């Protein structure tokens, strides 16, 4: 009777950077996933655990949606059980992940605003974010907090220009995370 | 700050060996490390990277025969070798890795082991007299961003160092005689007021794109 919000989350004007990713959730409605596997814009549309083709039958309790901006080369890295620059220090999925991940090819619609995190002394726990800006003191010497030798900024900026950029085309990926059955569920298929 | 190495010898094929890269004034547990191979005359190559978190990668060409390890109890980096082949003989370097703010700020001293995307540098030899500008151009096989590429110089019998990092950005301690440009897929390096001290070989290197690749190598001549 009231279709769950999907249109604006998969199609709006502003997408946050990878280092700080918004986490939208859905409380109470019916969500026909018909538009998902239909439109050709969704390039990857790769799904794990529960079946991709028949998601209507399930009756989950809380569906969580988060949005990234990835350089495009690292899209294959988003999958669980993968290692690299961004899956270790920016966003880590649990091994038994439930849900789907979707990747676009949006370069024409969308610079210097996008920026990611590069430096840390440890990996991130699953489903954890870190809005922290403090120079990590690379050298053994104490670091005051002013840019200098052995003191590097933890955040670095992408450069997005309309080259060929087959690996460097700025991509936007949204991964749907599905929770278990805590309370009487309020989202299903029909 | 100084990096030092301790290994070497003569080993028959299939034998074992290990190499130690010990640091001073630079913590190894929190900073990137990388091992590179210099074949006897071919050029340079990339062998491994250890991220600070603990993750490790390897060169796609050879991964099983090597195994890199991190040691935090001695601020050092051990590299272990399963077995050796005749094709594997080369001199080895260990160098700190910075992704964008510089590429390889510091380099080791070099140890010897024996056995019992594409880049191209156009000019080639470019033998010119003193005081004459020498122009070197490195072209990429595929389209690349203006950043993500560096420029290295190898004095004879010396460890490699960098001159210009990230297109035209100049690192500390380098005279202002070097300033490279960036236009499309063609990159150039210019040396002004040529001096007899700078007889060496220059390499163009890319980072971040893929398993790191180095150019064939060109030698300036006086
Ligand atoms: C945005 O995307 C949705 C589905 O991806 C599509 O139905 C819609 O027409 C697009 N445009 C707008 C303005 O919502």
């Amino acid at each position: 009777t009231n279709l769950c919000p999907f249109g604006e989350v998969f199609n709006a004007t502003r997408f946050a950077s990878v280092y700080a990713w918004n986490r939208k959730r859905i409380s109470n409605c019916v969500a026909d996933y018909s538009v998902l596997y239909n439109s050709a814009s969704f390039s990857t549309f790769k799904c794990y655990g529960v079946s991709p083709t028949k998601l209507n039958d399930l009756c989950f309790t809380n569906v969580y949606a988060d949005s990234f901006v990835i350089r495009g080369d690292e899209v294959r890295q988003i999958a669980p059980g993968q290692t690299g620059k961004i899956a270790d220090y920016n966003y880590k999925l649990p091994d038994d992940f439930t849900g789907c991940v979707i990747a676009w090819n949006s370069n024409n619609l969308d610079n210097y605003n996008y920026l990611y995190r590069l430096f840390r002394k440890s990996n991130l726990k699953p489903f954890e974010r870190d809005i922290s800006t403090e120079i990590y003191q690379a050298g053994s010497t104490p670091c005051n907090g002013v840019e200098g030798f052995n003191c590097y900024f933890p955040l670095q900026s992408y450069g997005f220009q309309p080259t060929n950029g087959v690996g460097y085309q700025p991509y936007r990926v949204v991964v749907l995370s599905f929770e278990l059955l805590h309370a009487p569920a309020t989202v299903c298929g029909p | 700050v100084q990096l030092l190495q301790s290994a070497g010898g003569l080993v028959q094929p299939g034998g074992s060996l290990r190499l130690s890269c010990a640091a001073s004034g630079l913590t190894v547990s929190a900073n990137y490390m990388s091992w590179v191979r210099q074949a006897p005359g071919k050029g340079l190559e990339w062998v491994s990277v250890i991220y600070p978190g603990g993750s490790t990668f390897y060169a796609d060409s050879v991964k099983g025969r090597f195994t890199i390890s991190r040691g935090n109890s001695k601020n050092t980096l051990y590299l272990q070798m399963n077995s050796l082949s005749v094709e594997d003989t080369a001199v080895y370097y260990c160098a700190r890795d910075l992704s964008v703010a510089g590429a390889f700020d510091i380099w080791g001293q070099g140890t010897l082991v024996t056995v019992s995307i594409v880049l191209t540098q156009s000019p080639g030899t470019l033998s010119l007299s003193a005081g004459e500008t020498a122009t070197l151009s490195c072209r990429a096989s595929q389209s690349i961003s203006t950043d993500y590429l560096a420029w290295y110089q190898q004095k004879p019998g010396q460890a490699p160092r960098l001159l210009i990092y990230g297109a035209s950005n100049r690192a500390a301690g380098i005279p202002d005689r070097f300033s490279g440009s960036a236009s499309g897929t063609d990159f150039t390096l210019t040396i002004s007021r040529l001096e007899a001290e700078d007889l060496a070989v220059y390499y163009c290197q890319q980072y971040g794109s893929s398993p790191y690749t180095f150019g064939q190598g060109t030698k300036v001549e006086i």
